[PDB]
């Protein structure tokens, strides 16, 4: 199976940033791929578009994906509101890396988390599914606006989304 | 100006930490589960006559990170311990967090007050008596607590200045 590749146009305080995109790995975990790549082009009546980066902490990973509450307690998945881990070959090996976020096993939805560092201490628990391809300063970029416990100073949005491959 | 007590709320994922914080501080239940990195809130109040201010860290339960905790323990004046009553791995987890605040204080008089949360929920696994034995025998006080009702709110963060200012004046 073909790796798809998709991207967010990143915007701060509605002012863009950049572009980031992503390969997403579907030649190991279709499932997962086949999810944020739905999501991101909103095919299914919902996804990214317009939904924020709720927690950026800078040193590690910013994460975003609440496109029902957008509150950093919401999203869902195409499957419902949650899917399994489907598993876990690919690790957190360093930044760039895209991962599910979740509340424990088999909870993944639609929020994910970009390292910008390696978080190995997640592999086994969050299924990692995809890596930025172009735009990683970017992601470095977004992190200006980042805090210890991850609240942002900047409201940082995912202006647009899509397929690109 | 008057005194500001820092306290620290500890205890595994889900018991309730933020929800009572939140309770005490914004008057509201949270009831979806945002789980927290760290906060902090302040608040005024007026305990046994004396205005004071209340300093207030809202811990992460992950178990992953029980290495980060030192640098708050240190940090912290008193701690409440908060298990929730229809968790008996929360109330298991509760010895864990004693005995770090110990050991990182290293000390036995650390204020410290024990908090059975969700009291209005109807799967109770925890005994009552369970929980008031393990106080006495840390020699702290045990409060029920209900985040959703706001029972023993007040009571659980009050109790734990009372506490400290005991500790201060031992
Ligand atoms: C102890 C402090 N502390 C740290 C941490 C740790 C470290 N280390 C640990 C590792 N050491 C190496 C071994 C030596 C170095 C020092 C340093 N400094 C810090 C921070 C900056 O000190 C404040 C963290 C961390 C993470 C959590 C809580 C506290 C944390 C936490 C809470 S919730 C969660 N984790 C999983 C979360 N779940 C949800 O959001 C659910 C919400 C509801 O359902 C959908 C949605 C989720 O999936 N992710 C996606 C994945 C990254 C993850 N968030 C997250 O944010 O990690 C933050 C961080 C910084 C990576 C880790
Ligand atoms: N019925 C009931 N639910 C409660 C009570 N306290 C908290 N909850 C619920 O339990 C869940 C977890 O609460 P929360 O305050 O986030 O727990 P926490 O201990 O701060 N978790 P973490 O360590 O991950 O930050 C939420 O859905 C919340 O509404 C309570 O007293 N009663
Ligand atoms: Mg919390």
């Amino acid at each position: 199976m073909v790796n798809p590749t998709v991207f967010f146009d990143i915007a701060v305080d509605g002012e863009p940033l950049g572009r980031v995109s992503f390969e997403l790995f579907a030649d190991k975990v279709p499932k997962t791929a086949e999810n944020f790549r739905a999501l991101s082009t909103g095919e299914k009546g919902f996804g990214y578009k317009g939904s924020c980066f709720h927690r950026i902490i800078p040193g590690f990973m910013c994460q975003g994906g609440d496109f029902t509450r957008h509150n950093g307690t919401g999203g869902k998945s195409i499957y419902g509101e949650k899917f399994e881990d489907e598993n876990f070959i690919l690790k957190h090996t360093g930044p760039g890396i895209l991962s599910m976020a979740n509340a424990g096993p088999n909870t993944n939805g639609s929020q994910f988390f970009i390292c910008t560092a390696k978080t190995e201490w997640l592999d086994g628990k969050h299924v990692v599914f995809g890596k930025v391809k172009e735009g990683m300063n970017i992601v470095e970029a977004m992190e200006r606006f980042g805090s210890r416990n991850g609240k942002t100073s900047k409201k940082i949005t995912i202006a647009d989304c899509g397929q690109l491959e | 100006s008057m005194t500001e007590y820092k306290l620290v709320v500890v205890g595994a994922c889900g018991v309730g930490k933020s929800a009572l914080t939140i309770q005490l501080i914004q008057n509201h239940f949270v009831d979806e589960y945002d789980p927290t990195i760290e906060d902090s809130y302040r608040k005024q109040v007026v305990i046994d006559g004396e205005t004071c201010l209340l300093d207030i860290l809202d811990t992460a339960g992950q178990e992953e990170y029980s290495a980060m905790r030192d640098q708050y323990m240190r940090t912290g004046e008193g701690f409440l311990c908060v298990f929730a009553i229809n968790n008996t791995k929360s109330f298991e987890d509760i010895h864990h967090y004693r005995e770090q605040i110990k050991r990182v204080k290293d000390s036995e008089d650390v204020p410290m007050v024990l908090v059975g949360n969700k009291c209005d929920l109807p799967s109770r696994t925890v005994d009552t008596k369970q929980a008031q034995d393990l106080a006495r025998s840390y020699g702290i006080p045990f409060i029920e607590t209900s985040a959703k009702t706001r029972q023993g709110v007040d009571d659980a963060f009050y109790t734990l200045v009372r506490e400290i200012r005991k500790h201060k004046e031992k």
